[PDB]
C-alpha cells in the first residue's frame, strides 16, 4: 500500500503537468487559427484585385487595337484622296 | 476615454473575486528580496487565462509612463481590468458613422486625404515614416488612387 | 447647376435604355430594359430575396432568373413591367423624383396609338410629371449629326426604321419601317451556332451569344468571296471564353449572322435588306432632292456599329444609285447614343420650350392629346 | 513601419477626432439654441379683447397646425431614406456580410470550460457501483 | 408611392391636432398659458426636426457612399 | 438564460446523434445512436440489470451486447428504437421536457416521404413538442460556413450528397445522392483486414475497427504511387493496440479503406466516386453559375474529416475541370458539427420565426403538413 | 491499498488521455504552419503579378490616348478632303 500512494502521488504531479500543457496546446491553437483566418481574407482580396486589374488590361489592349487599326485604314484613304 | 470608465467598472462580483483569489494564492511575498517589479508579468503567467495580447501589451507600455515600476491598488484594479474582457469592444459604430459624416461635413462622398491631412496639422503629431504611409495604404487600398468608404470604414473598425 | 429646372431625357428603346439629364454629351444611366423573376425555389430564410431583378441588377444574377424584354418591336407588350423599368430608371438610376422634371420619350415611327396614348397616360397619372413630350427617333438622330436634311437609317435592336427628311420637312409618304434588327441577329446567331454543336436555350444564354454576336461578328464586304474564303483557310476562326471556360471557335458564322441585315431571306422575311429600303425610301422622294438625300446618307442606332458596314452599304447603294450621284454615309464614331444625344440637344433649345404637353392641357383633353397638335 | 509609432498616431488621431466631433456636437447645440430663439414670434398682449385673443389663439393653432404637418411629410422623407438605406445594407449584406450568423451565436459557455466533470462523474459511478457489492 | 393614402394620413393626422378650443372652457390668462405651450411644444419639434435634417444628410452621406460603392462593385 | 424559449436543435444523423439547444457554439451531448440488448443469460441476482442499453452507455458494456443502429441510410428502419433514442437524448442527456421547447430535426435530401411523416407525427403525438421543422442537412452545413453560395458535399456516416447552391436559391435537379459513406468504409476495412490475419466479426469488434479506420486511416494524394511505395519500404506501417493487447500493424491498408470514396468499384458499387459526383452535379446547373460553385466548394460531415482529402479532391477537379476556373475547397476545421451550427445559427434567426409547424396547424392537416408549405 | 491502486488506475488513463491531447495538438499545428505557408507564398506572388497587370494598364492607357490624338488628326484631315 505504501509503494502504490507514492505512485499515486507520482502520477497526481504527471496530471498536473499533463494538463498545463494541454492548455498550453489549445492557446496555440486558437492563435495559429486566428493568424490563417487573416490571411486567408488577405489572400481573397488578393484575388479580387488581379482580376479586376487583368480585366480591365484587356479592354484597354482591345479597343487600342480597334482604333489603331481604323486610324491605320483612314491614312491609306488620306493618301488615296491626295 | 473607456479606459476610466473600465477601471470604475472593475468594481463587481465576478472580477473582485478574480482579484482576491489571485492576491490569495500567489499575491504573499516570502521571495528573496530581489524587488520584482515585473511582478505583472508574474500575474499573467499565474492567471491561467491569457487575454487577447493586445490588451497586455497596452498594460505593459501604457501605465507608469514615468518608469516607476510600482503599482498602486488603483493600478492592481486597472491590471484586473486588463485581465477579464472589460474593453469598451471597439467602442460604438454610431461613434464611427459620426465620425465618417463630420468627416464627410463638406459633402465629398468620401473621406478626402485633405480631411486626414488637416486633422493630423490641428493635432501636430510628429511626421514619421507611418505618417503619409498609412494614409496612402488605406486611402489607396485599390492603389489606383480613389478613396472608397468602405476603406476607412473598415479600417476604423476594430478598434475603441 | 442651380435654380431652374432641366429637362429629362429619357430613351425606352428596346435593348438599352438610355437616360440622363437634357444638356450633356452622353446618357448619365445605360442599362439593359429586362425584368427577371426567379425561378428556382429558394432555401436560405431572410437572404433578402426580393421578387423582381430589373435593370442593370438582373444581368448579375441572371443564372436563377428568366429574364425577359417589356418591349418586343417598338411596341411595349407588357404594361406593368414597363412601369417598373421606369420607376427603376428615374428613382435609382438618376434619384430625382419626376415631380420638378420634364420628360422627353422616345417612339419608333408607324407604332400603334394605344401604345403611344397608354405611355402618356402612365407618364401624367403614375409618376405625375409636369410636361411630357413623345418625338420620333429619327428626328433625333438627324439633329446630332448636326445636319438639317438626309435619310437617316436607326436600325436599332427592336426595329429598323429608315426616315429621309428634306430642309426640316419630314416625307410621311417615304418612312419604311422594317421589323429586322439586332433581336432577330441575336436569334439567328443562335440558331447556327448549332451547326458546330454549341446549344444556348435558356434566356439567361440568349445574353451570352448577345456578347458573341457583339464582339466578334463583322460585315462582309462581299459575300461570295468571303463564303470561299472561310471554306479554304483558317484565317477568321476566332475563338472566345464562356462564362465557364470551355472556349468555342466561331468560323463563318462571323459574318453569317449580320449577314442577314442585306438578305433577309435568311430569318424567312421577305422584304429586301437595308440596303435595298433606302433606295426605295429615296425614290419615293421627289426628283429634285434625291442628290441630297444621296450625299447625305446617315447611319444611327447600336446594330449600325458592325466592323465594315459603312463601306458595304456603300457599295450596295452605288450599285444601285445612277453613276452620276455621289454616295456619302455618314456614321459618327457615336452612333450607339445618337439619338439620345439629339434629344438633348433637342430638350435645350429655346423654341422647343412651347411645345411641351402641359398637365393643364392632358386634363383638359385627354390621353389622346398626343395625337393633336402638340405631336 | 513602426507599429509603436502607428499605434501612437492612430490613437492621438482617435482622440482628437472625437474631440472635433464634440465641438461639431456643440455648434450644432448652439445652432438649435439660435434656431428655437429666432422662430418665435412677436407678439402684443395689449388692448386685445377676448374675441382677439380668440383669434389670435386660432391662428397660432393654424401656423403650428402648418409646422406638424411640414414635419410629417420631413418625416415621411426622412422615412423613406431609412428603407432605402436599409435595402443598400442588406444589398452589402448579401454581397460580402453573410456570415453574421456565425458571428451572433453563444460559445465558450461551458463545453470550453467543463468537460472533465463528465470523466470524474464516470469514474465516481463506477466505483460506487463496485462499492455497492 | 400611393400619395392618395399619405395624404390621407397626414390630413388624419393633423386632424388629431386639431386642438380648436371652445368659449367658456379656458380663462384669457389659460389662453396665454395654452398659447405658450403651443409654443414651447413647437421649438421643441423644431428641434427635434432640426436633428432630423442633419440625421437626412447623414442619410445622403450614406446614400451618395453606398452608391458610389456599389458602382465601384463592378 | 431565463425567460423566453428556446429552441431545440436536434441533429438525428446516423452514426452520432448531436444535439444542444439553439444560439451555442458546439453540441451539448454527442453520443452514439446505437441500441443493444444483452444476449447472455445473466446469473447474477438484483444486479439491476436493463433490458436494453441506448446511447453512450452502450459503448461501454459492448462486450455483452449485440449493438444495431436503428438508421440504415439516411431512412429510419426501426421506429422503435428510434422513439427510445429520442426519448434518452431528451430527458437524460439534455434533462429538458419537450412539452417547452421547439425541436429542428435534420434529414437526408431525397429520403422517403413515409419516413420524415412519421417523423414528425412521432414528436408531436409522442414527445408533445410545441412545434417542430425539418431541415435539409446541407442547407445548415451551407449556414455554417457563413456563405450563400457555393455546392456541399455532406458525407456523413450513413448518406453521402451533394446539394448546390445559388444566391440563396437552391437547384432540385442538381441533387446527386450516393449512398456510399463512413459505415461501408468501416466494413469495408473490416473486410480487408482479413489479409493479414485479424478477423473482427461480431457487431461490438465492428466498433474496434470503426476506431482503427479513425485513428489511422488517410487518404492518399496519388495512389499508385502510395501502392508501390508501401510494397517496397515500410515507413508507413503504423501499429495499434487492440483492447487487450496483442498491438496489429497497418499497412498498406491505411489508404486503401478511404480511397473507396474515390473509386466505389472497390465494394463494388457502380457509380463514380465523389470527387467524380461533384463535378457532375455542376455540369447539371446553369452555364453562369459555374464558376462561382467551382470557386466555393463546401466540404462537410464527419467522413470529409480524412488527413489529406482536401487536397486529393482539389487535385481530382482540377484534372476535371476547364483549366481557367479556379478550385477551391473550404474544408473548416469544425467540420463535424457543421451541420449542427447551421442549425443552431437558423434556428437562432428572427426571420426564421414563423416558419414553425405549429401543433395546431399539424391538428387540422395531418402529418402530411410538412410536405406542404412549412417544408 | 485497494483504495490507493483504484487512484492509480485512474491517474494512468488521465496520463494516457493527456499523451492523446498532446498527438494530436500537434498534428494539427503542422497541418495548420504548413497550409499558412503555402497561403503566404501565394499571396506574395498574387500581389506582384497584380501590379504587373496594373502597369501595363497604365501604359495601354497612354497609348489609346496617343491613337485617338492622330485619329482626330487624320479625321479633321479628311474632312477637308472632301
Ligand atoms: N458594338 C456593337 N457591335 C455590334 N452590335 C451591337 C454593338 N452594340 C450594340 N449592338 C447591338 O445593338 C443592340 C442595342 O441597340 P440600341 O441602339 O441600344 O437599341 P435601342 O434603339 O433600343 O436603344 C444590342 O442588342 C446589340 O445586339
Ligand atoms: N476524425 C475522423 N477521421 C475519420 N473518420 C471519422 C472521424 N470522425 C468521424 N469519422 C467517421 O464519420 C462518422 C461520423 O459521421 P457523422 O458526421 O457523425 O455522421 P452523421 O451525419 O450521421 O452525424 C463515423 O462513423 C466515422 O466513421
Ligand atoms: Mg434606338
Ligand atoms: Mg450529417
Amino acid at each position: 500500500a505504501q509503494k502504490d500512494e507514492e505512485k499515486m502521488e507520482i502520477q497526481e504531479i504527471q496530471l498536473k503537468e499533463a494538463k498545463h500543457i494541454a492548455e498550453d496546446a489549445d492557446r496555440k491553437y486558437e492563435e495559429v487559427a486566428r493568424k490563417l483566418v487573416i490571411i486567408e481574407s488577405d489572400l481573397e482580396r488578393a484575388e479580387e484585385r488581379a482580376e479586376l486589374s487583368e480585366g480591365k488590361c484587356a479592354e484597354l489592349e482591345e479597343e487600342l487595337k480597334t482604333v489603331t487599326n481604323n486610324l491605320k485604314s483612314l491614312e491609306a484613304q488620306a493618301e488615296k484622296y491626295s | 476615454d473607456d479606459i476610466y470608465k473600465a477601471a470604475v467598472e472593475q468594481l463587481t462580483e465576478e472580477q473582485k473575486n478574480e482579484f482576491k483569489a489571485a492576491f490569495d494564492i500567489f499575491v504573499l511575498g516570502a521571495e528573496d528580496g530581489c524587488i520584482s517589479t515585473k511582478e505583472l508579468g508574474k500575474v499573467m503567467r499565474m492567471l491561467g487565462q491569457n487575454p487577447t495580447p493586445e490588451e497586455l501589451q497596452e498594460m505593459i507600455d501604457e501605465v507608469d509612463e514615468d518608469g516607476s515600476g510600482t503599482v498602486d491598488f488603483d493600478e492592481f484594479l486597472v491590471m484586473m481590468v486588463r485581465c477579464m474582457k472589460d474593453d469598451s469592444k471597439g467602442k460604438s459604430e454610431e461613434e464611427l458613422s459620426d465620425l465618417f459624416r463630420m468627416f464627410d461635413k463638406n459633402a465629398d462622398g468620401y473621406i478626402d486625404l485633405e480631411e486626414l491631412k488637416i486633422m493630423l496639422q490641428a493635432t501636430g503629431e510628429t511626421i514619421t515614416e507611418d505618417d503619409i504611409e498609412e494614409l496612402m495604404k488605406d486611402g489607396d487600398k485599390n492603389n489606383d488612387g480613389r478613396i472608397d468608404y468602405d476603406e476607412f470604414l473598415e479600417f476604423m473598425k476594430g478598434v475603441e | 447647376d442651380d435654380e431652374e429646372t432641366t429637362a429629362l431625357v429619357c430613351d425606352n428603346g428596346s435593348g438599352l435604355v438610355k437616360a440622363g439629364f437634357a444638356g450633356d454629351d452622353a446618357p448619365r444611366a445605360v442599362f439593359p430594359s429586362i425584368v427577371g423573376r426567379p425561378r428556382h425555389q429558394g432555401v436560405m430564410v431572410g437572404m433578402g430575396q426580393k421578387d423582381s431583378y430589373v435593370g442593370d441588377e438582373a444581368q448579375s444574377k441572371r443564372g436563377i432568373l428568366t429574364l425577359k424584354y417589356p418591349i418586343e418591336h417598338g411596341i411595349i407588350t407588357n404594361w406593368d413591367d414597363m412601369e417598373k423599368i421606369w420607376h427603376h430608371t428615374f428613382y435609382n438610376e438618376l434619384r430625382v423624383a419626376p415631380e420638378e422634371h420634364p420628360t422627353l420619350l422616345t417612339e419608333a415611327p408607324l407604332n400603334p396609338k394605344a401604345n403611344r396614348e397608354k405611355m402618356t397616360q402612365i407618364m401624367f397619372e403614375t409618376f405625375n410629371v409636369p410636361a411630357m413630350y413623345v418625338a420620333i427617333q429619327a428626328v433625333l438622330s438627324l439633329y446630332a449629326s448636326g445636319r438639317t436634311t438626309g435619310i437617316v437609317l436607326d436600325s436599332g435592336d427592336g426595329v429598323t426604321h429608315n426616315v429621309p427628311i428634306y430642309e426640316g420637312y419630314a416625307l410621311p409618304h417615304a418612312i419604311m419601317r422594317l421589323d429586322l434588327a439586332g433581336r432577330d441577329l441575336t436569334d439567328y446567331l443562335m440558331k447556327i451556332l448549332t451547326e458546330r454543336g454549341y446549344s444556348f436555350v435558356t434566356t439567361a444564354e440568349r445574353e451570352i451569344v448577345r456578347d458573341i454576336k457583339e464582339k466578334l461578328c463583322y460585315v462582309a464586304l462581299d459575300f461570295e468571296n468571303e463564303m470561299a474564303t472561310a471554306a479554304s483557310s483558317s484565317s477568321l476562326e476566332k475563338s472566345y471564353e464562356l462564362p465557364d471556360g470551355q472556349v468555342i471557335t466561331i468560323g463563318n458564322e462571323r459574318f453569317r449572322c449580320p449577314e442577314t441585315l442585306f438578305q433577309p431571306s435568311f430569318i424567312g422575311m421577305e422584304s429586301a435588306g437595308i440596303h435595298e429600303t433606302t433606295y426605295n425610301s429615296i425614290m419615293k422622294c421627289d426628283i429634285d432632292i434625291r442628290k441630297d438625300l444621296y450625299a447625305n446618307n446617315v447611319l444611327s442606332g447600336g446594330t449600325t456599329m458592325y466592323p465594315g458596314i459603312a463601306d458595304r452599304m456603300q457599295k450596295e447603294i452605288t450599285a444601285l444609285a445612277p453613276s452620276t450621284m455621289k454616295i456619302k454615309i455618314i456614321a459618327p464614331p457615336e452612333r450607339k447614343y445618337s439619338v439620345w444625344i439629339g434629344g438633348s440637344i433637342l430638350a435645350s433649345l429655346s423654341t422647343f420650350q412651347q411645345m411641351w404637353i402641359s398637365k393643364q392641357e392632358y386634363d383638359e383633353a385627354g390621353p389622346s392629346i398626343v395625337h393633336r397638335k402638340c405631336f | 513601419i513602426s507599429a509603436s509609432r502607428k499605434l501612437q498616431l492612430k490613437t492621438l488621431m482617435l482622440q482628437i477626432a472625437k474631440q472635433e466631433l464634440e465641438r461639431e456636437a456643440e455648434e450644432r447645440r448652439g445652432e438649435k439654441g439660435r434656431a428655437l430663439s429666432t422662430r418665435c414670434q412677436p407678439l402684443e398682449l395689449a388692448g386685445l379683447s377676448f374675441a382677439e385673443l380668440q383669434d389670435l389663439c386660432r391662428q397660432l393653432h393654424a401656423r403650428v397646425d402648418k409646422v406638424d404637418e411640414e414635419r410629417y411629410d420631413v418625416e415621411a422623407k426622412v422615412t423613406k431614406n431609412i428603407t432605402e438605406i436599409a435595402d443598400l445594407n442588406q444589398k452589402i449584406f448579401d454581397l460580402r456580410g453573410k456570415f453574421k450568423r456565425p458571428t451572433l451565436r453563444r460559445v465558450r459557455i461551458s463545453a470550453d470550460a467543463m468537460m472533465q466533470a463528465l470523466l470524474g462523474a464516470r469514474a465516481k459511478e463506477t466505483l460506487d457501483l463496485r462499492a455497492h457489492l | 408611392g400611393k400619395r392618395q393614402t399619405e395624404r390621407e394620413k397626414k390630413k388624419k393626422i393633423l386632424a388629431e391636432r386639431r386642438k380648436v378650443l371652445a368659449i367658456d372652457h379656458l380663462n384669457e390668462d389659460q389662453l396665454r398659458e395654452k398659447a405658450k405651450e403651443l409654443w414651447q411644444s413647437i421649438y421643441n419639434l423644431e428641434a427635434e426636426k432640426f436633428d432630423l435634417q442633419e440625421k437626412f444628410k447623414q442619410q445622403k452621406y450614406e446614400i451618395n457612399v453606398l452608391r458610389n460603392r456599389i458602382n465601384d462593385n463592378q
